[PDB]
DNA sequence: TGCCGAGGCCGCTCAATTGGTCGTAGACAGCTCTAGCACCGCTTAAACGCACGTACGGATTCCGTACGTGCGTTTAAGCGGTGCTAGAGCTGTCTACGACCAATTGAGCGGCCTCGGCACCGGGA
DNA sequence: TCCCGGTGCCGAGGCCGCTCAATTGGTCGTAGACAGCTCTAGCACCGCTTAAACGCACGTACGGAATCCGTACGTGCGTTTAAGCGGTGCTAGAGCTGTCTACGACCAATTGAGCGGCCTCGGCA
């Protein structure tokens, strides 16, 4: 029924092709724009919570709060080169 | 107009194959920095597409410039992981 | 009476949360000497996109903005 | 002794995710840093900025602290010296000081 | 499609002040790296600029939104004097 | 009596709206906006000019190439901020 | 083999204008590694600017598009 | 030299082994075959891979005058590439 | 000493300019009421300063070797050559796709409530 | 100091219902894909012509290790300070709505500055 549901995508095709759209970043965008970019948004945010789990494991914190998000960014080769210039508010250091 | 209720989504979906298994919920603070990641990642990828598009002289950004974007800003290991799950989400969706 | 704010023991948590273990006394100067001139530079960019929206309450997105204009974002406030 | 609380400050300051500079000194330096260096006058700061700053300026100072052991570190040192500091300023290219 | 004549132009007008002994004509290669600089430096007011626009949320990019952008990435006592002969330039546009 | 000429600029004022407009930095462009960007940018360019000049006259080569502008982009704090990450080609290294 | 192309002459000439006196002969291969390291980045980033513009040939612009994407904006190649 | 490279603008590595090492890296690591480059883009890409080396040494050489030190070593270009945020080795 | 590139002329041309309408983006004014400022006393924890002494920086010597320098020999980088063509780039058709729209509607937001995790605390080990 | 049983607070989390944004189908128009042609530039082998790399001998200057002294920096304590709170009181101004209008997009016409093409002669190899 829905385009993010359709698509077996949690986030929002929708809001994903409304910000698009209204952001200016260009005139028109083609429908697979949105699909392919939410996907895309859904996995990395996916990825960032899997290795915060991992590394989280070991601490065994039920939550998940800023602390651990830095950690998974800033310990990861290849998520601290996406993230090398993200502070992240109440975010401690990453051991 | 935030992607919190989204990445309680995709939260609850990863907690599945993981053996934790745990609901795993994000603290407040952490969902605000989930959500200002998923727009920031947002821009930059969106962004990316934008100069793709003007670069190869095209008023569309379609999935090429998104596909290019996401291989600029997300590389690596974890870039060819996400952008192949991205193309089987946007294969099942185009099937349909 | 602006940098003492700064006061040494917050240069000693600081530092310890960075990973130091001993600091001399020149770096409390340094330090405060270098977080003013990294202030500076924010808060001019961060002056300049509040003066643009014919604002005087410089918000946390003025902010954000003009720290992205550092290539440093923040995660956490808009 | 000399160095028997250092590592439990240590752990105990990054085991923690809390904003260290006091919050209405630092805030009294963005206030007067607007004053008094940029000229400008009767701005206002909304808190949640005054936080923002000041969680990304103690970022900044802390991986500059960081970039400061590495330094003395390598300089076969345990004591950061303004040289230290110096170098991390200087080679990590971060705003160098006026003078 | 270069800025080639006009950096040619401002050498001139710069020079009838400056060392007069000869017109300090600008060499190939230093014509495309102020070329790549003008090229540089007006995508950086440009987009700082859109930025500004999305940021205000408005459609057009008006003389407050360049002169925001030039004090953005022009920042510093060149930035004032960049800035303040610049409306100079357009006070006496608009007066004409 | 074209803009250019009428602004008292050098830089194209038609050229620069043109570029402004096909790029896309906005939906609209105010036609005052072009007249202040090209003479931000003619400032630029003439400071930049000023200051290779500053830093070479005891040369007197009598000529510009592009290590003078690399000395004048990386010798003054006002521009080493405003282009420190530029790498000029065939520049070689400030003096 | 490729990257010891590098010739360890040519890695002092890069050093001396760096402005460096004496090096250490653990310094070349260091200074190899690091620069394959930038290239391989740089050149993943102006592989993907080619391979987006539907051509084989990675031209001046998509290296130039690329070191701007990573933060060295290159000068007087276009 | 110190002099004649410093005020110099000449290319240091030399053309055609640093061709080789781009198109390598591209053909190896990458490991996108066919791959051709334009001399631009190879003039262009080597003039910056030198311009960060000679920055990498540049700090190299500020690590090592702070360790009191004449001799830059593989610690000091350690330090330099983290330090900074140039991209470490793999 | 001549040779070629910065600079100047030439003619086409394409991009800049202007004049006028329309509608629309936005500057402004007026209203709301959030929230930033100020302020005060009190608590109290945090800062300060001084005493003290340990340990760290640095100053010094000294030996080992890992550097630069200076040869000759070897090499492969450079260049000019042509030749070979993949493939970049420009055009011209068209159609598969996106904008736009109205109407449909249901996902998503805030508001309110809850209870289990956790900061805390005190105990015990 | 760890390691854990109660405790009270509060934020994750769930349910609702109102809303506005998402979705669908249809027109209609046009962007881009796709093919076809043109020839630029990359590439490749080749052979000289060097000039740079290389490998080794040498020896010296430098890294580092080892020691020694002074002092500066950590630790602790008592005294002083002001951060923070929170609670109230004040108003500036951020922001949201509505209005009205000056201005920019767009088209049609116009026009001349800027492009490459071509030339030349003085700065330079």
């Amino acid at each position: 029924k829905s385009r993010s549901a359709r698509a077996g995508i949690s986030f929002p095709i929708g809001r994903i092709h409304r910000h698009l759209r209204e952001g200016r970043y260009a005139e028109r965008i083609s429908s697979d724009a949105p699909v392919y970019l939410a996907a895309v948004l859904e996995n990395v945010v996916a990825e960032v919570f899997r290795e915060a789990c991992n590394h989280r494991d070991k601490k065994s914190q039920k939550r998940i709060v800023p602390n651990h998000i830095l950690t998974a960014l800033r310990k990861d080769k290849e998520l601290a080169t996406i993230f090398a210039n993200v502070t992240i508010r109440e975010g401690g250091v990453a051991r | 107009e935030t992607y919190a209720t989204y990445i309680y989504k995709v939260l609850r979906s990863e907690n599945i194959r993981s053996e934790a298994d745990t609901d795993l919920g994000i603290s407040n603070k952490g969902m605000e920095v989930m959500n200002s990641l998923v727009n920031d990642l947002f821009e930059r990828i969106a962004s990316e597409a934008s100069n793709l598009a003007k670069i190869s002289k095209r008023n569309t950004i379609g999935k090429k410039d998104i596909e290019s974007a996401a291989k600029l800003v997300i590389p690596g290991e974890i870039g060819r992981l996400i952008r192949d799950e991205a193309d089987k989400a946007l294969s099942k969706f185009t099937s349909s | 009476d602006t940098l003492g704010g700064i006061t040494k023991p917050a240069i000693r948590r600081l530092a310890r949360r960075g990973g130091v273990k001993r600091i001399s006394s020149t770096i409390y100067q340094q330090t405060r000497e270098v977080l003013k001139a990294f202030l500076e530079v924010v808060l001019r960019d961060s002056l300049t996109y509040t003066e643009h929206g014919q604002r005087k309450t410089v918000t946390s997105q003025d902010v954000v903005y003009a720290l992205k204009r550092q290539g440093r974002t923040l995660y956490g406030f808009g | 002794k000399q160095g028997m609380v250092a590592v439990k400050e240590i752990k105990k300051y990054q085991k923690s995710t809390d904003l260290l500079i006091r919050k209405l000194p630092f805030s009294k330096l963005v206030r007067d840093i607007v004053t008094s260096g940029l000229s400008k006058s009767d701005i206002r700061f909304q808190g949640a900025a005054v936080e923002a700053l000041q969680e990304s300026a103690e970022n900044y100072i802390i991986s500059l602290f960081v970039d400061t052991q590495l330094c003395a570190e390598h300089a076969k040192r345990v004591t950061i010296m303004k040289p230290d500091m110096e170098l991390a300023t200087r080679i990590g290219k971060r705003i160098e000081p006026e003078y």
